[PDB]
């Protein structure tokens, strides 16, 4: 108990696991000052248009796409 | 008064020598103070929520815009004091903080642009004010042309602002093509039911919001904030946010918007998570600004958001000014000046500050715990009002996400205090030097406001009930 | 009570002056005339707020 | 050319106080054992044994107690129950 | 080393001596 | 409850995921025929997440004949299983499964929407104290509720009885 | 008065240089004042008595007599009075226990300590949700600073834990409080049992409130922050945290949760019993394999709080009275054990590893007697308040659910195991070779420990002496049709 | 250590080289 649960699993769903998760996610979001940003703005515009088209079609279908997008950006 | 100031100042700055910059800026500081105190009584016009359309239905005047206007003057007063007064009288600080010749005129013109954005009743006025603010803020970014990073920053800013301005102009013109009108006042419940304006209005909102840097288009603004002179960053990170957000709140064109909901969620997550791995002070503060802009974006999804938004924007302005001023003061105790535009850069450079100046760290603690939202500091009540609004309107998942984002951002807020209350080996023994009285008094006033504002909460709500109902 | 509001606002002014002295690495009573000045100014602001609030209450009651 | 003000005089941070005689004879082996036990969470990994204890205590035991506690809610009433009477309500 | 519970801990040590435990009573 | 057409909705989701992965691959290329070579499998990420989420959601909703957050919990579990298979480690697979399932279950519990359901929200609902004998709606409050409602909702026992004790045990 | 007293404070500071005498005097005056209040407190009434309001719009800086109440409400009944008396008893001892071991920035340290004590004392006076929450969070900055500056080696991680875990719970508490505010448009505790929310809304609000209670009590499985924060806190932080801040949780249940969400509480009670049985059994077992003194003492508190919770949600008068008495007895005993491990042994040897300690009886017989007495008190010897609390709590829990309470009766055994296993090694054997002889417990340490021992003994032999304040409370919250 | 305890002294966030440094 004291090791595997308390200093194991409870710390995983606690300070240590959260620390690792935040380290990875933060590294990914930080990971040609112009050309790149311009590509970003086009990609945002087109992605938003297509996402809203999907939402008009069926909102349930867009949830996995949003999940995958967040997986790209953070992971 | 603002136009008269701009005109006179152009004349004087033309006819004055480079050594008179600080005296001129002190002159304008006092002038703005005088206007704020002598012309404040015009609030009385707005009793019972009386609205006035002015200039042939181009400008709109109500209690809300009057308050935003006063707040913008207060911010300009504080910001101009940093340039009009020397922290210390040594050579180093003459090199560190010297005001450019035209800086004050640019500041006043950008303020005028912001006020015209706030009051805009018609799209032509909105676009002209947006372009006025955008141009002045480009130039403010670029006025310190000895800095490589500042010039690179101004160019990136020019291009991103130009693209967003074209998106905005396109949205305005599509609205014209569908309705043959340039005013939102022409819109009604019947019209919104009859026609699908959602696409146009959301494009306009997004074009405005990407200019203050909401995700996923944040990084260019954080880079600009990082690469500008510190006393420039104190300004350019604040005024555009206030003007654009206030306009959007007043207009209410994205109520229950699914796209704004998703983007506000994303902005909260990116602002909270992305600021964790930061080591530079100003990038940490810019991600702070991103998270707080998310908190304010949430208020664009609902009606009757005036109280929560005003309270939040005021307390945020005060906290933001105060934290920048504290970082500025802590410069005197660093042992390494990185360069003449950004003297302190890394969070770890504050290490052991409590041993050099205990009360500076006290003020730092107070402002940080306001940002986290510890009662009874102002930050707590700001978040409380926001939660009240969004839960009253059924944004349950967004409320859960807001909780989580405040938790996450507390980590890199406390990073500052953590390194600040650690211990440094070489501890100040003595010094003859005195920090300037005026800026220390201003910093103290901001700190005392953050600490003891809550005693006036019930009085404030009583006033609000008669000027905004 | 107006007197209590003035005392409180003056207390805020005294707090601001004290914090300003300490932030300058100076003794608490470094320039005692500044305490009077800041107390007077913050009492003025408190008085302004009090008058505005009283007027607001008057207006709310008059619509009855 | 950018250097802090010459006006500043910096001395050592001394913490003061009376250096007491050192009344404990530290044992390096005990200290290392203590450090390993104290920061065991930094090195925990999911294996068959560790996963087994996790799934027992965090899942199986709570499920057992939950079944008991929701199955037996309101079941018993004992106060002054007499002969022949049911101590069970359902 | 000898007992199952000590063996369970072997992945969880990094750079700590894997000691064979002997009952101090024996 | 009338069924979701699991097969069709899953097919449309496959199409949407494939297109989205294509767009992400094109972007990825532009930001860095090699686009799919240097894709990092993002097309597969999108396609698998889409199929898993939609198929599991419709499957669970049809089987339970209910529409609520639990279906989203299952669907998030499946999506996390897909995303955590990429780690090729059992602990990480289990962690992705359970945590993505929990996050999506929370999402489905709050309404499975990012914006609000305006008509159900408090601002657009009957609130305050109810009138004479009206039925309680979600946001309304009273001073006394009907004892039959208590007995039905909470259930008999543990001090919950149809009649107050003192009244029931009164002698005549 | 305030102006003059401020002048007195300033002059004492300028001349003496160490505020700590002034703070001790002040806290003693506060204790005397609360006792005067108890004298003048009417016990034949279930109404809040010493009411006052702050930050009302008509008088922001004074007390309000207006016909509209938009400020923050304060007042006390018997339940608040009990914990207030406990608080004012504990504060001067908290100041005194660090009278000599703080030799740097000492004025700041004592200021933080006294401020935290005053914040908790005021928190017990709060009469509405918003002020309760305000004073409930106001400690976290002070605890963070105190632990970070005056803590042991691992104090940075301790400070971050104590801030983050409590914020995490408090924000869900804030969600529940915001829902109540916007649904009722009222926040007070005076008449909040008069509002009968729909069962579904009750079930939803209860979740946020109980998440806050889980983090703050703590309860399994989110208790892991407490052992850290305790072990690296300085002595005053540990004593305050163990003796008052945990009881804030129990007071939170009784004041905020039970009167408002009665039916939802009835629905959720078996889940509470699951969580409490978990915390008791599992934390008591985990205590067996700890090697740090302060960590073991910290783990004891969690189990005793689990028994307290089992008592307080039992829906019986005996259960609630037992929970209160157990809270008070724990506030007496746990600070004493923390005094021992973190102020006597730690200040003499500056180590907390258990292996170093052995056979302390030979050189320090008095300290050994104190350890024996306090440990038998902690495990629940009768004629100690701890036994009365655990016994009454277990009665209530057994009535509410016979199986769960019957199993919970194993806490007596488990507590005996860990505590006596510790004290066995500490007191006996041959004096340790690793440490040298030091002084026995001094007059100050003995004074503090005697205060705590006599308090727990007094309420242990005649627990009835608390009833005059609590006989309304034991009926104010039970929900029987 | 950083706000997550990570090591602290390329992406612009962690880039340390300073084109505005007086020695460059
Ligand atoms: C369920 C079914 C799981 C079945 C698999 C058991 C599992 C998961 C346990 C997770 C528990 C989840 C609990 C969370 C909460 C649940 C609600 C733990 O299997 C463990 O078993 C232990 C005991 O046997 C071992 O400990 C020590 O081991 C010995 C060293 O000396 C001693 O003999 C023993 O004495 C020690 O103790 C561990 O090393 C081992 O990982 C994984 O085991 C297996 O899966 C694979 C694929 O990932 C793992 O990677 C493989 O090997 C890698 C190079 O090695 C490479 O990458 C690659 O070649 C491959 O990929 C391995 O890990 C593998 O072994
Ligand atoms: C502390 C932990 C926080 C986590 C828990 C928060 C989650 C809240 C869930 C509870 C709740 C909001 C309550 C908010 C209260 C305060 C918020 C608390 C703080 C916010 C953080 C969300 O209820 C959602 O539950 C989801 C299922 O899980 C549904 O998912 C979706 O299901 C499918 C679509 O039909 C789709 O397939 C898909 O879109 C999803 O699958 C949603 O449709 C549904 O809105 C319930 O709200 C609603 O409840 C109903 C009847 O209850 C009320 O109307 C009632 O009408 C009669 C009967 O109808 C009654 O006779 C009448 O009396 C009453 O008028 C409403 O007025 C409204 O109020
Ligand atoms: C400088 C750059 C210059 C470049 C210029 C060239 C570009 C021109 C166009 C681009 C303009 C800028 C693009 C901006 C992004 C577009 C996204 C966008 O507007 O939000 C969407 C568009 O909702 C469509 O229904 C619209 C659906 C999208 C149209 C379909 C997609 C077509 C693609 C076909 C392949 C707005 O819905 P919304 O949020 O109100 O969503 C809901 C919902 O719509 C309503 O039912 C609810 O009642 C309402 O409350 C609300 O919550
Ligand atoms: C509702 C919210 C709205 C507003 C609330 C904000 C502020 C309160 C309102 C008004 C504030 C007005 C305050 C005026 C009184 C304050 C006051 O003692 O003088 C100054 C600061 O004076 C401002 O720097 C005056 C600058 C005014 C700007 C303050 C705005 C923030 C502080 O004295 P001080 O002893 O250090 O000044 C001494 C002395 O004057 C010199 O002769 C000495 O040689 C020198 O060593 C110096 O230390
Ligand atoms: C002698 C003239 C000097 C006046 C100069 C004013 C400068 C403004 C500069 C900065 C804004 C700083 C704080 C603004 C206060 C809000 C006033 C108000 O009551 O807000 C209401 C509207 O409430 C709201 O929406 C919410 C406002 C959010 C405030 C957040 C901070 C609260 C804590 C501040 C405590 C005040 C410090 C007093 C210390 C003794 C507008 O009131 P109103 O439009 O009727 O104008 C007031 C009459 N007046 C023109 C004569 C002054
Ligand atoms: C002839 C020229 C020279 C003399 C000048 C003549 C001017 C006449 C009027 C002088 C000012 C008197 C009115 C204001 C009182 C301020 C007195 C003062 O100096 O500070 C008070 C106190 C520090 O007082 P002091 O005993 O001197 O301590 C110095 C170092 N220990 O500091 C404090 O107590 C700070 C407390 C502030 C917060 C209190 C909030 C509660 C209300
Ligand atoms: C076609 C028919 C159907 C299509 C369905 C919709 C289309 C969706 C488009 C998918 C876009 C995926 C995002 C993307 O392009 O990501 C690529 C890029 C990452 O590139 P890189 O810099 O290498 O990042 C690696 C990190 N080390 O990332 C970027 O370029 C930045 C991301 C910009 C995308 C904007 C997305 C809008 C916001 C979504 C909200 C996210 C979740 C919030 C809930
Ligand atoms: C310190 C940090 C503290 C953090 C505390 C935990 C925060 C959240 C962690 C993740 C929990 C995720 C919860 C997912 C639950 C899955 C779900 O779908 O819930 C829906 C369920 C039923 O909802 P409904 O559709 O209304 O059905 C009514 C039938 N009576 O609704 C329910 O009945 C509730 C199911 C879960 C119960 C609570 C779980 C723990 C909280
Ligand atoms: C920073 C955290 C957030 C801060 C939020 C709140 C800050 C409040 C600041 C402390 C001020 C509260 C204490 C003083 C208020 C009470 C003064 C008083 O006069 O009591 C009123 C009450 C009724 O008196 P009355 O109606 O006038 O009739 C008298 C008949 N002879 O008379 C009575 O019944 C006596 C009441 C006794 C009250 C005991 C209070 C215990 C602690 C006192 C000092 C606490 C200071 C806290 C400092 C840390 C900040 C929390
Ligand atoms: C993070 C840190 C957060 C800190 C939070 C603490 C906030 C402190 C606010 C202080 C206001 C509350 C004061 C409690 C009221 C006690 C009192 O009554 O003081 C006397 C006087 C008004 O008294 P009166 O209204 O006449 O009622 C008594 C009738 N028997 O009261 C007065 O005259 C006012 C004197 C107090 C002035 C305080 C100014 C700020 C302190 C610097
Ligand atoms: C819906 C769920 C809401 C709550 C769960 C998500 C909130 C995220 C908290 C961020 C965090 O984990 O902060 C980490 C903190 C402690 O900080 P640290 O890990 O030691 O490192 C940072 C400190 N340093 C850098 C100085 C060492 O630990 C926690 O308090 C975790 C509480 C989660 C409860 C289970």
């Amino acid at each position: 108990i004291a090791h595997h649960v308390d200093k194991g699993s409870l710390y995983r769903l606690g300070p240590v696991g959260i620390n690792r998760l935040l380290n990875k996610a933060s590294y990914n979001v930080i990971n040609s000052s112009l050309s790149m940003n311009s590509m970003l703005i086009l990609i945002t515009i087109v992605s938003l248009l297509l996402l809203v088209l999907v939402m008009n079609v069926n909102f349930i279908i867009v949830i996995p796409v949003l999940i995958s997008i967040l997986y790209i950006l953070f992971s | 008064m603002l136009i008269l100031a701009i005109i006179s100042l152009i004349t004087f700055v033309s006819m004055s020598k480079l050594s008179d910059n600080r005296a001129i800026i002190r002159l304008i500081n006092i002038y703005l103070i005088l206007v704020l105190v002598l012309d404040s009584f015009l609030y009385l016009l707005f009793l019972n929520n009386q609205t006035y359309t002015v200039m042939g239905e181009l400008l709109i005047f109500n209690s809300f815009t009057f308050y935003i206007d006063m707040l913008i003057y207060f911010i300009m007063i504080v910001i101009s004091s940093l340039y009009g007064y020397n922290l210390y009288n040594n050579n180093l600080y003459k090199t560190l903080f010297e005001p450019k010749k035209e800086l004050i005129i640019l500041f006043l013109i950008n303020i005028l642009g912001a006020l015209l954005i706030v009051h805009s009743n018609d799209f032509i006025t909105l676009f002209v004010a947006i372009e006025l603010q955008s141009y002045s803020i480009y130039l403010i970014t670029a006025i310190y042309n000895s800095s490589y990073k500042a010039s690179k920053a101004s160019m990136l800013y020019f291009f991103m602002g130009g693209i967003l301005s074209i998106l905005i102009a396109y949205s305005i013109n599509t609205y014209y093509s569908v309705l043959n009108s340039y005013t939102l006042h022409s819109l009604d419940s019947l019209i919104i039911n009859t026609l699908d304006l959602n696409l146009i209005l959301i494009a306009l909102s997004l074009g405005l919001l990407f200019k203050i840097g909401i995700a996923p288009l944040h990084k260019w603004l954080i880079s600009i904030y990082e690469n500008t002179p510190i006393l420039i960053t104190i300004y350019i990170s604040l005024i555009p946010k206030i003007s654009i957000l206030s306009y959007l709140v007043l207009s209410n064109i994205s109520i229950n918007s699914l796209v704004i909901s998703i983007l506000a969620i994303l902005t909260l997550l990116v602002g909270s998570v992305g600021g964790l791995l930061q080591i530079k002070i100003k990038r940490l503060l810019a991600f702070s600004g991103l998270t707080n802009a998310g908190y304010m974006m949430l208020l664009l999804l609902l009606n009757n958001n005036e109280f929560s938004y005003l309270y939040y924007i005021t307390q945020y302005s005060i906290s933001h000014l105060a934290i920048f001023m504290i970082i500025i003061f802590s410069i005197y105790y660093i042992n390494y000046i990185n360069n003449q535009y950004n003297p302190i850069i890394y969070v770890n450079q504050l290490k052991g500050l409590i041993h050099d100046n205990a009360y500076l760290v006290l003020s730092m603690a107070i402002v940080v715990f306001s940002f986290i939202g510890i009662p009874p500091l102002l930050g707590f009540f700001g978040k409380l009002n926001i939660l009240m609004s969004i839960l009253n309107n059924g944004y349950y998942f967004i409320s859960i996400v807001l909780i989580v984002a405040s938790l996450i951002s507390a980590l890199y807020y406390l990073y500052l205090l953590n390194v600040s209350i650690q211990d440094k080996n070489n501890i100040l023994i003595n010094s003859n030097e005195t920090v300037s009285s005026v800026l220390s008094y201003i910093l103290s006033s901001l700190i005392i406001l953050i600490t003891f504002g809550f005693i006036y909460n019930s009085l404030i709500i009583d006033i609000f009930n008669v000027y905004f109902n | 009570a107006l007197f209590t509001s003035l005392v409180g606002a003056s207390g805020l002014g005294f707090a601001t002056k004290f914090l300003s002295n300490k932030i300058r690495l100076k003794p608490a009573g470094y320039y005692p005339l500044g305490y009077v000045f800041s107390g007077v100014a913050w009492a003025g602001l408190g008085l302004v707020l009090h008058n505005v609030h009283q007027h607001s209450l008057e207006v709310l009651e008059k619509k009855k | 050319e950018l250097k802090p003000s010459s006006a500043i005089q910096r001395g050592p941070l001394n913490k003061g106080g009376w250096d007491a005689p050192h009344a404990l004879h530290n044992d390096g082996a005990i200290d290392r054992y203590a450090h390993w036990r104290t920061f065991y969470q930094e090195r925990f990994k999911y294996t068959r044994a560790t996963g087994k204890s996790t799934l027992i205590f965090l899942v199986a035991f709570p499920a057992l107690i939950g079944y008991v506690a929701y199955q037996s809610e309101g079941l018993f009433e004992f106060a002054g129950k007499r002969r022949g009477e049911s101590v069970t309500t359902r | 080393i000898r007992a199952s519970f000590d063996k369970a801990e072997e992945p969880m040590l990094g750079d700590y001596p894997d000691i064979d435990p002997f009952p101090a009573q024996l | 409850f009338h069924p979701y057409n699991t097969l069709g909705l899953a097919t449309q989701s496959a199409m949407v995921g494939l297109g989205a992965g294509v767009v992400a691959a094109a972007a990825r290329n532009s930001l860095a025929l090699t686009t799919f070579s240097k894709s990092g499998g993002v097309v597969t990420i999108f396609t698998g997440a889409s199929i898993a989420y939609v198929f599991t959601y419709c499957s669970a909703a049809n089987l339970r004949e209910r529409k609520d957050g639990w279906n989203h919990m299952w669907a998030g579990a499946a999506t996390g299983a897909v995303l955590g298979a990429r780690t090729k480690l059992v602990p990480a697979f289990i962690g992705w499964t359970v945590l993505c399932g929990a996050a999506c279950g929370l999402f489905g519990w709050t309404g499975a929407r990012f914006n609000a359901d305006r008509k159900a929200s408090l601002e657009q609902s009957p609130k305050g104290f109810v009138q004479e004998d009206a039925h309680q709606t979600f946001w309304e409050v009273v001073h006394r509720r009907p004892l039959s409602l208590t007995v039905e909702q909470l259930g008999e026992g543990r001090g919950i009885n149809a009649v107050p004790i003192a009244t029931a045990t009164e002698a005549p | 008065i305030l102006l003059s007293s401020l002048y007195l404070f300033n002059r004492i500071l300028a001349w003496q240089g160490n505020v700590k005498h002034f703070y001790l005097f002040a806290s003693n005056l506060l204790l005397l004042f609360i006792v005067v209040l108890y004298i003048n407190f009417n016990t034949f009434s279930n109404s809040f008595q010493f009411n006052f309001e702050l930050f009302n719009s008509l008088n922001p800086f004074g007390l309000s007599n207006s016909d509209i109440s938009n400020g923050l409400l304060f007042g006390i009944d018997g339940l608040s009075l009990t914990f207030i008396l406990l608080t004012v008893l504990l504060i001067p001892l908290t100041l005194l226990g660090n009278w000599y071991n703080i030799n740097f920035n000492s004025n700041l340290y004592y200021t933080l300590v006294l401020a935290i004590g005053l914040v908790i004392l005021l928190n017990f006076w709060a009469l509405d949700y918003i002020s309760f929450y305000i004073l409930f969070e106001a400690t976290l900055p002070l605890l963070f600073i105190l632990i970070h500056i005056y803590g042991s080696s691992d104090s940075e991680r301790a400070s971050f834990y104590v801030l983050m875990f409590t914020l995490s719970g408090s924000l869900f508490m804030l969600l529940s409080i915001v829902v109540i505010s916007i649904v009722l448009n009222t926040t007070n505790f005076i008449n909040h049992n008069l509002f009968v929310l729909s069962l579904d809304l009750q079930t939803i609000i209860w979740l946020g409130l109980f998440i806050a209670i889980m983090v703050k009590t703590p309860l399994f499985p989110i208790h892991v922050w407490l052992p850290v924060v305790h072990s690296e806190s300085p002595l005053a932080g540990s004593m305050i945290l163990a003796g008052l801040i945990l009881k804030l949780a129990l007071y939170a249940i009784l004041r905020l949760l039970l009167p408002l969400l009665c039916e939802a509480q009835i629905l959720y009670t078996p889940m509470i019993y699951i969580i409490s049985l978990l915390t008791i059994i599992l934390t008591s077992l985990a205590t067996l394999r700890q090697i740090d003194l302060k960590v073991i003492i910290a783990y004891s508190s969690i189990s005793h709080m689990g028994i307290a919770i089992l008592g307080v949600c039992s829906n019986t008068s005996l259960g609630i009275y037992g929970s209160i008495v157990l809270g008070v007895a724990h506030g007496f005993v746990s600070p004493a054990l923390f005094l021992i491990v973190g102020g006597i042994l730690y200040d003499r040897y500056h180590i907390r590893i258990v292996n170093y300690y052995k056979g302390l009886t030979t050189y320090m017989p008095q300290l050994a007697t104190y350890i024996i007495i306090l440990s038998f008190a902690n495990i629940g010897t009768p004629l100690t308040g701890n036994f009365t609390g655990e016994f009454l709590s277990l009665q209530g829990g057994f009535i509410r659910n016979p199986i769960i309470g019957g199993i919970s009766c194993i806490s007596v055994l488990l507590a005996a195991i860990y505590q006596l296993k510790l004290t066995n090694k500490l007191t006996g054997g041959i004096s340790s070779i690793y440490m040298h002889r030091t002084n026995d417990v001094t007059i100050r340490e003995k004074f503090i420990m005697n205060i705590l021992i006599i308090s727990t003994l007094i309420i242990g032999i005649c627990p009835q002496i608390m009833y005059n304040l609590l006989y309304w409370t034991v009926n104010n919250y039970i929900y029987i049709i | 250590s950083g706000a997550l305890g990570q090591k602290v002294p390329m992406v612009e966030d962690l880039e340390t080289y300073d084109e505005d440094s007086p020695i460059n």
